[PDB]
């Protein structure tokens, strides 16, 4: 089955660049609209 | 051994021939002849 | 200090505050301890709302101490949207190169940004070799970038991409000959619009196919196709009809004469 | 079964360096009248 | 061993999205609670 198995495994090794393509820009929107005091 | 087939056609083939002019022994004329007349074939699959 | 993190991190309130108690241009213009300025640390972050803010407030397009400009950085990252408005301000901008002789287009191929790659080719990015003797093509080549390249051969300016490369270079040769080194797959596709059906049907008696060769050409292509063990490019039909045309060009006469002098030989002595 | 595992290529690498030996022996005039940019196929 | 390793490699892979997944629900919550002031 490897010459499909693989092929499964590329699937969802996208949809988990993906999601976490989608995570980076929450993470940079938290640091956008934190209040930041007493570190400046 | 493209080369050496190609030698062996040339000096071999005038002897099984040179009858037209020097005369020579049959058992030669035909010896040479079927040297000749294997490597002709030989050399033609590399062709 | 404060502007450039400000700037960094997208926090366009705090640059509203920091430009308007301070209305001195040397603040926003300042040097960094990287050479760079709050233009590039916005543009490198991807922030779209502070790169306009800041040049709407009089920035300049000044250069990093590796020698990159804020369009470089947008393109090393790929953000489209901080390059659209980079590209409405100020065109001109656009041709810059770096201390090494890069230009964007060159960063954002090397990096493997399409968008952004279809974004400064379509907006009239001039293609160019940097000092290492590489176009951006060559650059998308060597680093196996599918996308990249796949947009390139899609774009209105394709045959003024594959013009431009150094003859003088073991390195960079022909794109064609690098796309076989590298990206088969982009070669296939190019090779597809070689091959343009006209009648939609093969059973009819006026049904025909058209094979174009002008890639295979200066027989290059095919040798490193077999040099690269490209078995799939090598039978796709227009190899096939290439090497057929060649063949019925002089192939079959040259072998025919050739094989003919020895069959003078051959059958007399049978 | 080794010239088979490669067969494919080795069929067409011959060809190629057959017409490639050809056409640096042939005269550049001679490729300039009797080459051809394109063809065309009636199937 | 590749008959079984890219299994392996199938569940590694998984439970490392459901990881990810479980990681993108608690940036999201941070957003919910964060006080924003300033940065409105």
């Amino acid at each position: 089955s490897l010459e499909m198995e693989i092929l499964k495994q590329k699937y969802r090794l996208k949809d988990l660049t993906f999601l976490l393509e989608k995570q980076h820009e929450l993470i940079k929107l938290i640091i956008q609209k934190m209040e930041i005091i007493s570190e400046t | 051994i493209s080369n050496v087939l190609e030698w062996i056609i040339y000096t071999t083939g005038i002897i099984f021939v040179l009858p037209l002019f020097v005369e020579i022994p049959a058992h030669l004329q035909w010896q040479c002849g079927a040297i000749a007349v294997y490597f002709y074939w030989m050399n033609f699959l590399l062709y | 200090s404060p502007l450039h993190f400000a700037a960094s991190y997208g926090r366009i309130n705090t640059c509203q505050r920091l430009l308007q108690d301070i209305s001195d241009t040397r603040l926003l213009n300042e040097g960094d301890l990287h050479g760079m300025t709050p233009l590039h640390l916005a543009a490198k972050n991807g922030h779209d709302k502070v790169v306009q803010l800041l040049l709407k407030k009089g920035a300049l397009f000044l250069s990093d101490h590796n020698g990159w400009t804020a369009l470089h950085h947008a393109s090393m990252g790929g953000y489209t949207q901080t390059m659209k408005v980079i590209l409405d301000t100020n065109l001109k901008c656009t041709d810059r190169l770096d201390e090494d002789g890069n230009t964007a287009l060159h960063f954002a191929a090397r990096e493997g940004h399409a968008k952004a790659v279809a974004l400064l080719l379509s907006h009239n990015a001039d293609i160019v070799l940097n000092k290492q003797q590489a176009s951006f093509l060559h650059l998308a080549l060597h680093n196996k970038r599918k996308e990249v390249v796949l947009t390139i051969i899609r774009s209105k300016r394709w045959d003024e991409c594959l013009k431009i490369f150094s003859h003088n270079s073991p390195g960079n040769k022909c794109p064609i000959t690098e796309m076989i080194e590298y990206l088969p797959e982009c070669m296939k596709v190019l090779l597809d619009f070689c091959m343009l059906h006209s009648t939609e049907d093969k059973s009819c008696r006026d049904y025909y196919i058209e094979y174009n060769f002008k890639y295979l050409q200066c027989l290059t292509a095919l040798n490193a196709m077999v040099q690269n063990n490209r078995i799939e490019l090598l039978n796709h039909p227009v190899c096939k009809e290439y090497l057929l045309m060649k063949w019925l060009a002089y192939g079959f006469r040259a072998h025919m004469m050739n094989l003919g002098s020895y069959c003078l030989g051959l059958i007399p002595m049978t | 079964a080794d010239v088979q595992k490669h067969a494919s290529l080795k069929r067409i690498a011959m060809q190629v360096e057959l017409h490639t030996s050809l056409e640096k022996k042939l005269p550049l005039w001679f490729l300039r009248k009797v080459d051809q940019k394109s063809t065309i196929v009636y199937p």
